[PDB]
């Protein structure tokens, strides 16, 4: 199985603040990467797909790049309905697994 | 509109078995795959399996001698059972649509909690 791990397990950031966090594979996902957002009480939401696709309604302050086992989520500007847990998981045959996540948490 | 709502046993003893439905509406069995994942208390998403539109299903390595997953198409609902739960078996349940290569709809999540 392909394991994701994801960089920092947490973060503080401030408003206004542009955030990198990362997921690297342990075996090549060729770009089935997807980002999920979830919130305190709440599921997980939809962010990116096949790397760089924004879902519906997701605000263009998101950004997703990489490829083989890298992979990348950039926020621009933090705004406060942004600090929340991210999560990445792929979709490279089966099974498919999560990141463990990464806290972004307000400073 | 889309809904997934999953109902749970709640609190339950360890080495029972369990049942956990994930009753869908608005769209078809037939044509999307439904994940389950859970959430330990504290930590992150861990992938149970899956059931495709057409009855396949894939699980979790880890877990799959544990786990088994099934659906009634006509009913609209999507079944994960569990075979001797464990205390780690403690999390919050959740059921996904799967729709080329994302996980769109969530339901809200069921708790279970495995206490003697």
């Amino acid at each position: 199985d392909i394991v994701l791990t994801q960089s920092p397990a947490s973060l503080s950031a401030s408003v206004g603040e542009t955030v990198t966090i990362t997921c690297r594979a342990s075996g090549n996902i060729h770009n089935y990467l997807a980002w999920y957002q979830q919130k305190q009480g709440k599921s997980p939401q939809l962010l990116v797909y096949y790397t760089t696709t924004l879902a519906d309604g997701v605000p263009s302050r998101f950004s997703g790049s990489g490829s083989g086992t890298q992979y990348s989520l950039k926020i621009n500007s933090l705004q406060p309905d942004d600090f929340g847990s991210y999560y990445c998981q792929h979709f490279w045959s089966t099974p498919r697994t999560f990141g463990g996540g990464t806290k972004l948490e307000i400073k | 509109q889309v809904q997934l709502q999953e109902s749970g046993p709640g609190l339950v003893a360890p080495s029972q078995s369990l049942s956990i439905t994930c009753t869908v509406s608005g769209f078809s069995l037939t044509g999307y795959g439904v994940n389950w994942v859970r959430q330990p208390p504290g930590k992150g998403l861990e992938w149970l399996g899956m059931i495709w539109g057409d009855g396949n299903t894939d699980y979790n390595s880890a877990l799959k001698s544990r786990l088994s997953i099934s659906k009634d198409n006509s009913k609209s609902q999507v079944f994960l059972k569990m075979n001797s739960l464990h205390t780690d078996d403690t999390a919050r349940y959740y059921c996904a649509r799967e729709r080329d290569y994302r996980l769109d709809y969530w339901g809200q999540g069921t708790t279970l909690t495995v206490s003697s």
